[PDB]
RNA sequence: GUAAAUUUAACUGUUAGUCCAAAGAGGAACAGCUCUUUGGACACUAGGAAAAAACCUUGUAGAGAGAGUAAAAAAUUUAACA
RNA sequence: CUGAACUCCUCACACCCAAUUGGACCAAUCUAUCACCCUAUAGAAGAACUAAUGUUAGUAUAAGUAACAUGAAAACAUUCUC
RNA sequence: CUCUUACUUUUAACCAGUGAAAUUGACCUGCCCGUGAAGAGGCGGGCAUAACACAGCAAGACGAGACCCUAUGGAGCUUU
RNA sequence: CUAUCUACUUUCAAAUUCCUCCCUGUACGAAAGGACAAGAGAAAUAAGGCCUACUUCACAAAGCGCCUUCCCCUAAAUGAUAUCAUCUCAACUUAGUAUUAUACCCACACCCACCCAAGAACAGGGUUUGU
């Protein structure tokens, strides 16, 4: 039984967990664009997602600066998460990673995923697009939009 | 040939739009079956012994304390009726039953994950589709016209229900845990081995009604009830023979709030249940 | 197997006897040596038995082949494109005498289990029997519990 | 335990052709409209893909170049500019990555 | 009434007894038990007795989409006037 | 009345007993002489295999089962975790 | 132990790669009673019964799994 | 047991019990003695569930915690054989259990993807936030 388990079971314990997601973490920061199993890529999301958090209280901000100590590996790192990783979002309020799975790799055909943090230099991933608005069932639907417009105004 | 869901082909510019017109109906079609008895509602029979009335399908919100005037303690199980409305009837002899059957349904959802042929029963009926649809056993005198909205105040304080919902899936388990486990040849048919456990339908009778929430439409029930939190319960009035014949006081063929009555306070209690804003006890 | 092997019903070619009686037995083919010991009573056979058996039956033609064979066989053929081969290997005249006279007598319909020892196209002078065959009517034919004037 | 008889073939095909063991086909499948390559629905086109991640090893190999070492992060963010192309005023005051190659169509400047 | 018998010349294999009926002798007037005797059946067939080595019918050499038979189906409900 | 492999009926008739014995026949092989699309008369013999706790080879069943394996990202340079 | 509960790892199950063995008369492989039967999946009577994966279970089938006497046999060792 | 085969893996939920009080110092009982059900409370066990609190714990699982638990299992009268009598393997009548129950379950697209109090796989529920 597993009801309200909210985190998978990685690596060889809780701590091996743990170091198994920082390192994908540090590899996200360090290269804005990682390819990893998609279930460990999916847990690893949230982390990044609040490591941005932290960057946002800013570098003076004692227990900030502990937590991306303990989570970036590479020190390096740390004053690019600060200095460029939060002010790059401090507009947005979250959405900072997109997470999208991409083909099975060919050893072990493991399920994978492709995360990045919305806003690098990197050219863009394929991203899905919805169907044009001008196709015949948009357009369907866009006449009834204008028509229920009319009936509103009446 | 392949599948399809029903924003697959919709632009950026249409799924807002799409889901707002669906909202807006529902909303709309909820609110024009507020008022049943000037909707030419069907005839309204005095209560006689031996008549079985209709329930109604509650959410399992979860666990409260409560606590009487001899100063016991006492759990309850709120349950909130949602967009409960009475579906379909069948009469004696086309159920295949002794007793009519009026079907009732539960908490509304979403009309693009029904299938085609539930998403046109709710169609001509008027109402937005419902997520769970039970069958009650009731006499000729108690049917309701189906569209007719059923709330918590359908059942009063002091009166027992037996609830009825899949309890809490277990999934596989050992004879420990399913049955408190550490020669003829065969194994006899039902022995008690390892097998799935749980997420199966359980009733829980004789559980009084502590207290009624008008507002909320939410029934405090004595004890616990089968079932997660957030999941949809069958409540009905209770079958076990002390509590045969004790819905002469009560709602019959069930509460309609159109009906020409003094509001119902928000709360209403049992006798012996404290109330909030009551002053402290002493048993003096 | 009967199960492992196939059957048909008893039969004739063309009605044979119904108008008159045709022979279905109309070439033999016999492969003899010249030299050779299990050709000896095929050998003799042509000798003093071929002949005779010629002028019996007319309708057959029988065509003899005298070649070198290890194995002396006739092949029988029959009105209904039946073909037949048998040996005569070491065979004596009077076993030979017999099988030619047993494949001029055959109709040429596969040696097989034969259903019935018996077949008609006409077997019911009176009518067959069906369910009403000997029910009697009832006045305007009324069903069990059934009401005239409904 | 083992086995008492021998599994007949009759058996085993029964076993080893039911529907249960066979493989299902795919619904999913569908046409990438920019390369005309197959892809499923949910999945990122695996030809498409290929292309961006190309690109993207190009210029993680410049990026490389320019930092000369470990540890090397840059506190600036990075623009990328192709031959032809100068320094917007938006992208100035970052670190410049040079790719001696025509940009992308699919690649935009932003 | 029947057709076998003895002898001579050679030669081979089988033979560790089960049940039924009968008469004894031992066990317990037990055993699907111990021993002997008489007969039967069983390693030659088939039918019947519920399935069926041992009971009954029958003997056994093939074909038949004919016929006459053999053995062959268990019964039973238990007084009274004053 | 039904009901056998008993009996009758049409035809056939040497064709249901272990070991054992007696009398015939015979697959294939080789030899003599025949034969010459696969035979004959004889002579001979490493001469016939559903009955093996037998040998060798092939392939099944169990079973696609039990079981086995590569720390992470990346520019594949390198760095990180242990 | 009363009296077990929770979690981690391994195993496990699913996907992918690779890929054994013991075992196996044949098998179109049911239940009850009867039959020597507590010797019946296969016989008698009765009952039951559309087909076919996967995960469990260990009642049965089925298998992994001392002692006896007997043979005109030995060998140690013990000597009367 | 590395489990091939047979069998089996929800007969879903009518409940038992001991004590205290009460009925009651009542019916019976010469009297002493002293009911039975009817109920009330309190326990425990079993079955089924549940997490408000407590406890082990902490999106949750659990017990040492809490909640629920229901119908029933042979006389009477009259009266012949035998003009009384006689419960009748005499007949008629009445009563009487078995049977029957009630409760639960019940509609069907896409089944691509995601989520899940659903789950080994499969299946099932939700998606009217397919960021
Ligand atoms: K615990
Ligand atoms: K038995
Ligand atoms: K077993
Ligand atoms: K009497
Ligand atoms: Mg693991
Ligand atoms: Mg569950
Ligand atoms: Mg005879
Ligand atoms: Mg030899
Ligand atoms: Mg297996
Ligand atoms: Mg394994
Ligand atoms: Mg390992
Ligand atoms: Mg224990
Ligand atoms: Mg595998
Ligand atoms: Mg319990
Ligand atoms: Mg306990
Ligand atoms: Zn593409």
């Amino acid at each position: 039984i597993s009801h309200g388990r909210v985190f998978r079971r990685m690596g060889l314990g809780p701590e091996s967990r743990i170091h198994l997601l920082r390192n994908l973490l540090t590899g996200l920061v360090r290269h804005e664009r990682i390819e990893a199993p998609w279930a460990r890529v999916d847990e690893m999301r949230g982390y990044a997602e609040k490591l941005i958090d932290y960057g946002k209280l800013g570098d003076t901000n004692e227990r900030a600066m502990r937590m991306a100590d303990f989570w970036l590996t590479e020190k390096d790192l740390i004053p690019k998460l600060f200095q460029v990783l939060a002010p790059r979002y401090k507009d947005q309020t979250g959405g900072y990673t997109r997470m999208l799975q991409i083909p099975n790799r060919s050893l072990d055909r493991a399920k994978m995923a492709v995360i990045e943090y919305k806003g690098n230099c990197l050219p863009p991933l394929p991203l899905p697009r919805r169907d044009s608005h001008l196709t015949l069932l948009n357009q369907l639907l866009q006449g009834l939009r204008q028509d229920l417009r009319q009936s509103q105004e009446a | 040939k392949s599948g399809t869901w029903w924003d697959e082909h919709l632009s950026e510019e249409n799924v807002p739009f799409i889901k707002q017109l669906v909202s807006d109906e529902d909303k709309a079609q909820l609110a024009s079956k507020l008022c049943p008895l000037k909707d030419e509602p069907w005839p309204i029979h005095p209560w006689e012994p031996g008549s079985f009335r209709v329930g109604l399908i509650a959410l399992k919100l979860g666990m409260m304390p409560l606590w009487t005037k001899d100063g016991q303690k006492h759990v309850v199980t709120l349950l909130q009726v949602q967009d409960c409305h009475v579906l379909k009837y069948t009469s004696k002899e086309n159920c295949n039953g002794k007793m009519a059957t009026l079907s009732v349904g539960g908490k509304t959802v979403s009309r693009f994950r029904k299938a085609t042929s539930i998403l046109e029963f709710y169609r001509e009926l008027g109402l937005p589709p419902k997520q769970t649809v039970k069958i009650f056993n009731i006499t000729d005198n108690a049917a309701i016209k189906p569209g007719t909205p059923l709330y918590a105040a359908h059942f009063r304080p002091g009166q027992y229900v037996d609830v009825t919902a899949k309890t809490i899936g277990k999934g596989f388990q050992g004879v420990m845990k399913r049955w408190g486990f550490k020669d003829i040849g065969r194994v006899w048919p039902g022995t008690k081995m390892p097998g799935k456990m749980g997420n199966i339908y359980r009733t829980e009778y004789g559980l009084k009604v502590w207290r009624i929430n008008t507002k909320h439409n939410i029934i405090y029930v004595n004890g616990s009830v089968p079932g997660h939190k957030n999941c949809l319960v069958k409540v009905k009035d209770s079958k076990l023979p002390a509590y045969k014949d004790l819905g002469k006081n009560l709602p019959f063929p069930t509460y309609f709030p159109d009906g020409d009555e003094e509001e119902l306070p928000e709360d209403l209690y049992d006798e012996n249940v404290c109330q909030p804003g009551a002053p402290s006890i002493t048993f003096a | 197997t009967a199960r492992g092997t196939p059957s048909r019903f008893l039969a004739s070619v063309l009605h044979n006897g119904l108008g008159r009686y045709v022979q279905q037995l109309q070439r033999l083919s016999f492969s003899v040596s010249r030299d050779g010991a299990s050709s000896r009573g095929a050998r003799e056979f042509v000798e003093r038995e071929v002949i005779d058996f010629a002028r019996r039956n007319p309708g057959v033609v029988i065509y003899v082949n005298s070649r070198p064979c290890c194995v002396p066989r006739v092949v029988a053929e029959y009105l209904n494109g039946a073909v037949r081969e048998e040996s005569i290997h070491c065979k004596s005249v009077e076993e030979i005498s017999t099988l030619v006279q047993k494949l001029a007598d055959q109709s040429g319909l596969d040696v097989i289990r034969i259903r019935k020892p018996f077949h008609t196209d006409n077997p019911s002078i009176q009518g067959q029997w069906h369910p009403f065959t000997n029910k009697p009517t009832t006045f305007r034919g009324l069903r069990p519990r059934e009401v005239q004037d409904p | 335990a083992a086995p008492k008889n021998r599994r007949t073939i009759e058996v085993n095909r029964c076993r080893r052709r039911n529907p249960q063991k066979l493989i299902k086909v795919k619904n999913n499948i569908d046409v990438c409209p920019e390369c005309g390559h197959l892809k499923q629905k949910h999945v990122l086109c695996a030809y498409c893909y290929e292309k961006v991640c190309k690109e993207t090893a190009e210029i993680r190999r410049q990026i490389g170049k320019q930092e000369g070492g470990p540890f090397k992060a840059p506190t600036i963010e990075t623009v990328v500019l192709y031959t032809g192309e100068t320094p917007s005023e938006q992208d100035q005051g970052k670190r410049i990555i040079e790719r001696d190659r025509k940009r992308p169509s699919w690649f935009t400047q932003n």
